[PDB]
């Protein structure tokens, strides 16, 4: 209907993530909902999340939808009036949006310390989180070089290099097949994530997993920068266990937590063993 | 010749290896003018026991010079042939030298080569001619197995050193020092990181050898090797022997350094000559090693020595290993006088020659 129009118009901010826009659309449609019962609202918003992930096939949209449903259930467990409960839901959603829209800056502030002077950083594709981290690092009078792969499916590496050149940072574009070649000249690898699975692994661009192995074979540190709304309760046993709704040439793949050193979220610097703890404490 | 006596209580895992004391010697129960053993052999054994010759090629050179002197002072008895008599006579000398200090692989190879050369002597050959030919053969062996074999290794290792490299060396090695000095003389500009270990502390023999040459060198102990390795470009290690299975037998602080270097993506290079290649194999430093004087582990820290009287404690053992074995998977390149061959081509060189 018109929910897709609003969701696609909310993505006029180039810095706004897809999951953030989906959550904003869900909150707007919860505000404008004329329902008088909690079950009808839950069902309508569930079908709306279904439509949203039908429009955008990213894992972040599904993660945000599940987080919104869990927040709805948590707010409904308390008051049980659906009027005062609705006001509480509205104010809590406002506060949650205001707190989650500034998580990238906090991630950058807490992650930019791990970058030394004169080190070499390896990135896979274009991501706003790595860009903000590198900007916060170069703002602290740090000097380093950046290697970025081209990400052949959609040339996001050239876009990342063009965005980094405006920051006066030496950047070099390498091919996807030359990952194992420049791995010895890189001091650390920093990648983003589209979704963090239960065990601790990530779900990212197709050329990420093969880069986490080549780093593990050389004891290179491998850091993942991702927000908190990307925590999804999924457990892929292998590359085939990933749902086809997210992969569709595959557009995404899974990386095991044993190849990940640290995660930098708005909750802080965590190990791959903390995502499962957070998901269990949330009772999603 | 009386057998050497054991000193101290040895470790249960190393209870099959002889452990001697540097203070006591066998010359107390021998003639002052030596009769059963040659005087040159007695001097060589005393130098080996006192630690005056504590290298690998130096020990072989000293042994070959002593053998040349013995052959020069040798006279074949009547009714006997030189080929068998000299071989039967040189056996108690080697037994006494082993009693003084366990022989090295280079010494074993030299003894085998000399025994073969003596056995390959004709019957109609004169005595003086045979002795002179044996001396000339020993001289040619020293020339083309140590002197000429080091220049080829220095020339092969020159193309592997680049400007701005950080080479990490360990202990004292003649070949490594010669390679570094010749590389600095040719025009290569780099810096060396010297690693040492207790109680010999022979790495200082290399450090002061580089400062006198002009190479910028640093010094640190083996427990702090993981701290300086992130800035190391390549690791140059010396080898006492290359076994037939690819393993490297060297100073006890070699396999550990090669293992820690693997975790930092630092290539490990091994330099050794083809005359130190052993046809035997070894998988761990427990089957064959050397137990040095356990009283060398004592150190004066502060005012007193914690190991001043360690014999009083019954269940207190002091282990002082000398050699260790590195697996072939931790070695990347082996430099010899024939070329830069992998660590798995050791039997091939053993089969060609």
């Amino acid at each position: 209907e018109l929910i897709e129009y609003f969701k696609s118009q909310m993505k006029e901010d180039p810095d706004m993530a897809s999951a953030v826009a989906a959550i904003r659309t869900l909150l707007e449609f919860l505000k404008r909902d004329k329902g008088e019962t909690i079950q009808g609202l839950r069902a309508n918003l569930t079908s709306a999340i279904e439509t949203l992930c039908g429009v955008d096939s990213s894992v972040a949209v599904s993660s945000g939808g599940e987080l919104f449903l869990r927040f709805i259930s948590l707010a409904s467990l308390e008051y049980s009036d659906y009027s005062k409960c609705k006001k509480i839901m509205i104010e809590r959603g406002e506060l949650f949006l205001r707190r989650i829209s500034l998580s990238r800056n906090k991630i950058a502030d807490l992650c930019h310390t791990f970058i030394k002077d004169g080190a070499t950083i390896l990135t896979h594709a274009y991501s706003r989180v790595v860009l903000r981290v590198l900007e916060a690092a170069v703002a602290a009078k740090k000097r380093f070089s950046v290697y970025v792969t081209e990400s052949q499916p959609d040339l996001s590496g050239k876009k990342m290099a063009k965005a980094l050149c405006h920051l006066n940072v030496p950047v070099t574009v390498v091919l996807d097949a030359a990952v194992g070649y420049i791995m010895e000249k890189a001091d650390l690898v920093i990648v983003g994530a589209e979704g963090v699975v239960e065990n601790g692994g990530i779900i990212n661009k197709i050329g990420t997993n093969q880069m986490a192995v080549c780093a593990k074979a050389q004891n290179k540190p491998f850091y993942v920068v991702a927000e908190s709304f990307k925590f999804v309760r999924l457990f892929p046993l292998n590359q085939q266990d990933v749902p086809d709704k997210f992969k569709y040439h595959p557009w995404v793949d899974y990386t095991a937590p044993s190849l990940i050193t640290l995660l930098f979220t708005d909750l802080g610097v965590l190990t791959p063993s903390a995502v499962s703890d957070e998901l269990i404490k949330l009772y999603l | 010749v009386p057998t050497r006596k054991d000193y101290g209580s040895k470790v249960s895992l190393f209870s099959h290896l002889p452990q001697y004391s540097r203070q006591n010697s066998l010359t107390q129960f021998m003639s002052i003018p030596s009769s059963v053993i040659h005087p040159a052999m007695v001097r060589l054994g005393l130098q080996y026991s006192q630690g005056l010759v504590s290298g690998s090629n130096a020990r072989c050179i000293a042994l070959l010079r002593a053998l040349q002197q013995v052959i020069q002072d040798y006279t074949t008895p009547p009714n006997e042939e030189l080929s068998r008599d000299l071989v039967n006579k040189l056996k108690p000398y080697m037994s006494f030298l082993t009693q003084c200090r366990p022989l090295s692989a280079s010494m074993h190879n030299a003894i085998k080569f000399l025994n073969k050369e003596i056995t390959s002597v004709g019957s109609s050959k004169r005595e003086e001619e045979a002795k002179s030919e044996l001396r000339a053969a020993i001289d040619r062996y020293v020339q083309e197995k140590i002197v000429l074999a080091a220049q080829a290794i220095s020339r092969f290792a020159y193309q592997k050193i680049s400007n701005g490299d950080v080479i990490l060396v360990y202990g004292c090695s003649s070949l490594v020092s010669r390679i570094l000095q010749e590389a600095w003389t040719e025009g290569r500009r780099f810096r060396v990181v010297v690693v040492d270990s207790r109680p010999w502390l022979e790495g200082r023999h290399t450090l002061r050898s580089l400062v006198h040459a002009g190479v910028p060198a640093s010094y640190l102990l083996i427990p702090a090797a993981s701290y300086v390795l992130p800035e190391v470009s390549k690791v140059l290690l010396g080898a006492h022997a290359l076994l037939a299975n690819g393993s490297v037998m060297s100073r006890v602080g070699t396999a550990q350094l090669a293992l820690v270097a693997r975790a930092h993506n630092v290539p490990v290079l091994v330099c050794c000559e083809t005359y130190k290649f052993c046809e035997r194999v070894q998988t761990d430093a427990f089957v064959s090693n050397e137990l040095d004087d356990p009283d060398d582990l004592q150190c004066k820290r502060g005012e007193h020595v914690a190991l001043a009287n360690w014999q009083n404690h019954a269940s207190l053992r002091l282990l002082n290993l000398v050699y260790d074995v590195t697996p072939p998977e931790l070695v990347d390149l082996v430099i010899t006088e024939l070329g830069m061959i992998p660590c798995s081509s050791v039997p091939v060189v053993l089969r060609v020659k």
